């Protein structure tokens, strides 16, 4: 909301340049990144628009200028650092694309020159805040490896190791040509749902909680986020070709790369047809995920405790999704823990059900197919996941004032561009006023967290008997697009 | 191997195999093969597969030898196996499977499923293993137990006779204890002895608990309760070595039956620790009761009392309730006692607070008679002055909390013009207690939409701002949050 | 070998004993006492870390020595003082005389008692956590329950007065509660009051963890398995062998090697 | 303070003796904490679990009109069993025996069929 | 059916408490045991109703086979009952509830020809009004 058109004594934007200000003052390590991220828009172009844009990037300057005034050295070094970064997402690595050994990184990028910057804090890591102002034995970066690992997928993300002030390697994922501002403001919602379900007893005594990570964009098309070590995709564990859990379980069944052509084959057919060969495709496709907990965890004990982190997590998961509207809960955006079987969701563009405005709209709140509930055990949906769900819109609906209050906040935000376009519809699925999308947006998300869904009110239990029924219903998933995968 | 492998387990459940010792050895030894992989190349299915085991029957016998995980474990081995096995066959849910293995092998997954996941106990996983007996009353009341509808438990016990009369009983008792009914318990507990000659231990031990939970002191190896009851009285009758006696009895009684338990959940210490706290807490107040009562020393107990309550914020009801009862008993001992000194005054104000504290947890757990019982104890020993306590705006959130809603703003609005007419920013005390009736009262007003806004506004909101505010009672931390509820009451 | 078997064996002699004692049986008994004392003497001598493992069962067997008659009592004194006292300055056994369990409260353990409790605290005050940490690791060592019985009491001491810690205590292990600190402490007084089943002085051993478990009471552990202790010494040993024949070698030399420390000479 | 007769009282119980069952709603005002209007009302409302929870907390009602109240909560809510094991244990802690216990007693009797309980009231 | 009408539901229970007494279960089901499901649906118990009903449902299909004209009545309420339950708690997808709970109470009240009745009438102008809404 920055901006210079409106300074004056009692003008808006000068009060909220010193709050936000004081902010930065107070605390650098939660801000810098932020503020310079807003002045370095459009720095990419530069190392290799409207009124608004201009006023923001001149705010966002000053306010650098004030921060360097009491703290240039901070100031300098994570300038240098942004620089670095950016550099090195901008770096093609179009060749390595069949390498997954690790690749040098080139001598010229200057991420590798820089060594012990003791005044910048991981961005990486979350940094507790202290109401004292002083910020003291917080890790600091020390050092970045020689060596980047490539990511699977369209333009190549890159893994990186950052080693910090007590020595301990940290993997973060550079990525550019992309916007990951989404991804943060996602995050920050997820935030806030994980306190609101800390602070009632009956969560906070089943540990429901969403799985979070630090997401710092760089510049309008380029950031670094957490990487999220000891996770595997679930798609990658059910229905890899080599060595996939459907593969190596069921050699008999249909594999997967049959069931993804059986599935593209029927798309330009009739309903009918769709939903004979899903259920064709499925009776020849059985879910294996129950094998995940039993391989990893011999123990009972712990294969127990294992399972039920995992239906709890699941379930809080698909709630919260279901309330936010999130979408595009294909395979490879959920990854599971090794260590804990707990589930994390990544690529949250899609939200707010915009991904029912898609060419091949979807038809389910969340992703709850049959590998997802074989994963719960033998009762599957009934038991842990039903009451669990059943708890977290509990909490849901107790907090509505504050979550539409929160999401009134994020709607209006000029820089969340969370709408649906046909660029972006045609990207996710391809093949070989605002004012008034913002209020109904917000009516709708009234209407579900007062338990209204089709004009009738229901308890918590009926409105989670509803999701449930919808998000199982064959034909539902039968009308999806292939890439989503329902029957895995 | 595995026929006599399997011969071994069949016989342990033909009931012959009767020695714990032999079964253990022999679930090890599954237990380990399982572990190991086989020689031809193959998942960790296929290595719970060394022995062609039918591991319905050893899931069996493990729950049978207390290994409720390992029990599961199996269990979903065995019903993978089937279906597995089903699909070769013909190249099925909870229930088909169930009819299918209580037709072959005489062992029904989904009853051996739920008595799995009662030994766990997992409130949740209760609701997972349900299709199996849910007309059966022994279910119900159970399914009415966990969710304390005492009620319906209630009703169920009286209705249902095929239940044995030990077990019928004791449910009664319980569900007439967790809905206060004191004397309709003491008069029941009188005619069931009268009916009856014979004694079990367990009633035996449910008319000690009642004895002791409802100060009948004239109803006088030795259980919990009857230690519990005969401790207290001891400390009436200041016999101060026998009541340490009996205390260490329960002690290492209650210590030595949680020895002889599996010690695989950890639901099962929880009644072992409630009850292990409210022996150490008696034996606390004991030595307090020895020597001389001042006011430092009664409020350092209840200080701790209090410390330890927060501890045990997020403990489940039935766990927190028995404590509260004996505090009550034990603060009612001590006020009823000689006491000479006319500084009682200090006990019946700690017994107010700890009635109060009482009355919330009970609210904050969907209890509505406990609070009631606990605002008649309150007005007991209390009454009705100038200045107010806040033991009226307690009972006026109970009486909200039982869906009174007239009720409750009737003694509010009374409270409000009490204070109204007491008051006259001089009492320091009594600035919290008014400013928060205001604030609770605007507050229901408006959610009862029994009032305009305006006058809400005016006549509460701003008021309770105002008196918190300008009064100028400031360096308090009480203070401090009650001005910050008003402010957010009047902001929302 | 032969100084673990001479002590074993003196211990297996002290522990067993008729409850009257007559002449000779009070002179075998001195004689077990003298000889102790003489290879105990010998072996912190010439070898300073050579009681770094024996230590605390011989202060387990002479602790209840001295409750008896006065002249083996100076015998278990002498040999009691010359251990503790006579070598806090040895930088071999300092760490072992740390973690013995503490003396019983009496007028003869006074210097004994002040010496370890000095050696314990040399390095500052300790907090709720920290002697809860202490307690635990001080429980690996002998599997004697009566032993550990003064170690309880002052435990039920901490968790008397420092409950505010326990807050915070439980606090720091919301995040990860199966390894939980409190659970770990209660499971492991549960096993102590285990193994102190059909054993001598078993009541007091059960009313001290009676008190110890009352002073932590049904607070919620966020956790529904309960998880055993079990020895990282012993796991790492077992990683280093990839054939599965010399694994089996490894568990049977170790069961072995634990067995010859037996009263029974078969 | 004037005559004496409070008038929200004595519309209170012409309201209660026409026995218009809405009518009791109007004047409320009066007497609301009183535990003998409060089971009134639990009674009105057919609230047997409140009306027995209030009847067995609440001492200083008369003894009679108490386990009247309690006898009737109890059949209303089914509880047979329990009531005949409250009569027993009533019986058995008072020798003096009032007409109207006999009448209840004697109402539980014959809807319960115990045929071995055995001017003249209707129950009997 | 009249301690339900004046929401009291420790009657009903005692009742079907009293009818088991002199009643079991039988291959021809009765309308008690729908009466007893009515009474768990009025408790606020929804599971426990809907698994009663539908082990009716499942026992009429095994044992009926449009021969007996007492079983008939029983049949098709039991069939729009449970179909409404489940349409009213979300617990099935319409088709479902549909296919075989509404029109299938449609057609066993209407396809077996056993007219001539007021009940029957009654009863087949109720499914014919579920179906409808
Ligand atoms: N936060 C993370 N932690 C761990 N692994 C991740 C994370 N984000 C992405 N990955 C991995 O990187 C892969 C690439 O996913 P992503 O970063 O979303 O690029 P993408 O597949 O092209 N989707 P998008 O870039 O939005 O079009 C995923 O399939 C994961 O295996
Ligand atoms: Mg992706």
């Amino acid at each position: 909301r920055m901006g210079t058109k409106m300074m004056g004594g009692l003008g808006f934007h000068e009060v909220l340049n010193n709050l936000i200000s004081r902010i930065s003052m107070d605390h650098p390590h939660h801000t810098l990144f932020i503020i310079l991220a807003l002045a370095n828009a459009n720095r990419d172009e530069f190392l290799t628009s409207s009124q608004l844009d201009e006023d923001r990037t001149e705010a966002a300057n000053r306010i650098i200028c004030t921060i360097r005034s009491r703290r240039p050295q901070m100031v300098r070094s994570v300038e240098a650092l942004c620089d670095a970064y950016i550099i090195l997402a901008n770096l093609d690595a179009t060749q390595w694309k069949t390498q997954r050994k690790g690749i040098n990184i080139p001598a010229d990028q200057p991420i590798t020159k820089l060594k012990n910057l003791e005044d910048v804090v991981v961005p990486t890591m979350e940094i507790k805040v202290d109401h004292t102002g002083e910020y003291g034995n917080l890790v600091t970066i020390q050092s970045f490896k020689a060596e980047f690992r490539l990511a699977g997928g369209v333009n190549l993300p890159k893994i990186i190791d950052c080693v910090g002030s007590d020595g301990k390697e940290r993997r973060q994922l550079v990525k550019g040509r992309d916007d990951l501002r989404q991804d943060a403001v996602m995050q920050q919602v997820f935030q806030m749902c994980n306190t609101l379900l800390q602070r009632n007893t009956e969560t906070r005594k089943r540990k429901l909680t969403i799985c979070t990570y630090k997401v710092v964009p760089l510049s309008q098309r380029s950031g670094v986020l957490e990487w999220c070590t000891g996770t595997v995709p679930i798609g990658e564990f059910l229905v890899n070709n080599e060595d996939g859990a459907h593969k190596r379980y069921r050699p008999n069944d249909f594999s997967a790369f049959q069931c993804q052509k059986k599935m593209m084959e029927v798309q330009k057919k009739s309903f009918e047809e769709k939903y004979e060969v899903f259920m064709d495709v499925c009776q020849n496709f059985q879910p294996v995920f129950r094998y995940f907990c039993m391989e990893k965890f011999l123990d009972p004990a712990i294969w127990f405790e294992k399972r039920l982190a995992y239906t709890r997590s699941v379930a809080t998961s698909s709630i919260v999704g279901y309330i936010l509207g999130l979408g595009d809960r294909h395979v490879q955006n959920i990854l599971i823990n090794e260590q804990s079987a707990e589930l994390v969701h990544i690529d949250l563009g899609v939200a707010f059900e915009q991904g029912k405005i898609l060419p091949t709209p979807e038809t389910v709140p969340f992703r709850l197919t049959r590998d997802i509930v074989d994963g719960m055990g033998i009762t599957g949906v009934e038991g842990v996941f039903r009451r669990c769900c059943e708890k977290t819109m509990e909490v849901m609906r107790n907090s509505q004032e504050t979550l539409l209050t929160i999401v009134e906040v994020l709607l209006y935000d000029p820089l969340f561009d969370w709408t649906m376009n046909p660029l972006k519809a045609l990207y996710l699925q391809q093949r070989p006023s605002f004012n008034k999308v913002a209020e109904r947006v917000l009516m709708r998300l009234q209407e579900k967290l007062k338990g209204v869904e089709e004009g009738t009110v229901l308890s918590v239990g009926g409105q989670v008997n509803l999701l449930i029924q919808q998000a199982i219903d064959p034909k539902n998933l039968s009308r999806l697009f292939p890439g989503w995968k329902a029957w895995v | 191997l595995s026929t006599h492998v399997q011969g071994f387990f069949t016989s342990c459940l033909r009931h012959c195999c009767l020695d714990k010792k032999s079964q253990r050895t022999m679930l090890a030894v599954v237990d380990y093969m399982r572990r190991q992989k086989r020689p031809s190349s193959g998942t960790i299915f296929n290595d719970a597969f060394w022995l062609d085991l039918n591991y319905l029957e050893v899931a069996k016998v493990a729950q049978s030898c207390a290994a409720h995980f390992t029990a599961l474990l199996y269990a979903e081995i065995y019903a993978d196996k089937k279906s597995m096995d089903d699909q070769e066959k013909r190249s099925t849910t909870i229930s088909s499977l169930s009819e299918k293995s209580k037709e072959e092998t005489g062992i029904s997954l989904q009853d051996l499923l739920l008595e799995i996941y009662r030994s766990i106990g997992e409130p949740d996983s209760l609701y997972g293993c349900g299709g199996g007996k849910m007309l059966q009353p022994i279910t119900r009341l159970r399914t009415y137990e966990h969710e304390a509808m005492w009620g319906k438990a209630l009703v169920t016990y009286d209705l249902e006779t095929a239940i044995p009369s030990s077990t019928r009983q004791a449910g009664i008792i319980q569900a007439l204890q967790n809905l206060g009914l004191c004397h309709i318990l003491s008069v029941y507990l009188k005619g069931l002895d009268y009916e009856n000659k014979d004694w079990c231990p367990e009633l035996e031990e449910l008319h000690y608990q009642a004895a002791w939970r409802n100060m009948q002191w004239d109803h006088c190896g030795t259980s919990y309760h009857e230690s519990l009851y005969n401790a207290l009285q001891s400390l009436r009758d200041r016999e101060f070595s026998t009541f340490y006696e009996s205390l260490k009895y329960a002690r290492v009684k209650e210590v030595e039956e949680m020895c002889k338990r599996s010690l695989e959940s950890v639901y099962s210490l929880y009644p072992t620790l409630s009850r292990l706290q409210a022996i150490g807490e008696l034996e606390s107040i004991g030595e307090l009761f020895s020597r001389s009562v001042t006011h430092r020393q009664l409020s350092e107990v209840y200080i701790k009392w209090q410390k330890h309550s927060q501890l045990l914020k997020d403990s489940d009801f039935s766990f927190q309730e028995p404590i509260m009862a004996l505090r009550t008993v034990i603060l009612e001992i001590l006020m009823e006692k000689e006491m000479d000194n006319s500084q009682r005054e200090c006990i019946k104000d700690i017994l107010t607070k700890h009635l109060v504290e009482l009355s919330i947890l009970a609210r904050t757990f969907k209890n509505t008679q406990l609070p009631e019982r606990a605002i008649f104890q309150i007005k007991q020993y209390n009454s009705v002055s100038c200045g107010v306590s806040e033991w009226q705006l307690e009972e006026a959130q109970v009486f909200w909390a039982k869906k009174e809603q007239s009720l409750a703003l009737s003694i509010l609005k009374q409270m409000i013009k009490k204070l109204d007419a007491s008051c006259a920013a001089n009492n320091p005390s009594l600035k919290l207690t008014y400013t928060e009736c205001l604030r609770v009262c605007g507050n229901w007003l408006a959610e009862t939409c029994l009032e305009n806004p305006a006058v809400i506004m005016q006549t509460y909101l701003e008021k309770a701002v105002e008196v918190a505010g300008n009064y100028d009672g400031e360096s308090s931390d009480e203070l401090r949050n009650g001005k910050m509820k008003a402010f957010l009451s009047l902001a929302r | 070998f032969v100084l673990r078997d001479v002590i074993y064996t003196l211990i297996h002699y002290i522990n067993q004993r008729p409850s009257c004692i007559m002449d000779v049986s009070l002179r075998s008994f001195s004689l077990c006492c003298d000889l102790l004392s003489q290879v105990c003497q010998t072996a912190v001598t010439y070898c300073k870390d050579a009681l770094e493992n024996h230590l605390h069962v011989i202060v387990g067997t002479l602790i209840p020595l001295v409750y008896e008659q006065v002249e083996v009592q100076k015998q278990v004194l002498d040999l009691l003082k010359y251990l503790v006292i006579d070598n806090k300055d040895n930088e071999n056994l300092y760490i072992t005389i740390k973690l013995l369990d503490p003396f019983p409260d009496h007028v003869v353990f006074k210097d004994l008692r002040i010496t370890q409790q000095k050696i314990k605290y040399s390095r500052g005050p300790f907090s709720l956590l920290e002697e809860i940490n202490h307690f635990l690791s001080v429980s690996v060592y002998d599997a004697l329950p009566l032993t550990r019985l003064e170690g309880l009491k002052d435990l039920r001491r901490q968790l008397e007065l420092h409950k505010d810690q326990m807050v915070d205590i439980m606090r720091a292990s919301q995040d990860n509660p199966q390894d939980g600190i409190m659970v770990k402490l209660v499971v492991n007084l549960l096993q102590l009051s285990k193994m102190a089943i059909n054993h001598t002085g078993e009541k007091e051993v059960l009313e001290a963890v009676g008190s110890c478990l009352g002073e932590v009471g049904p607070i919620d552990f966020s956790t529904i398995a309960i998880q055993h202790s079990k020895d990282a010494s012993y796991t790492k040993a077992l990683k280093l062998f990839e054939d599965k024949e010399l694994q089996w070698t490894f568990i049977m030399l170790t069961y072995l090697n634990n067995t010859l420390v037996e009263d029974c000479v078969k």
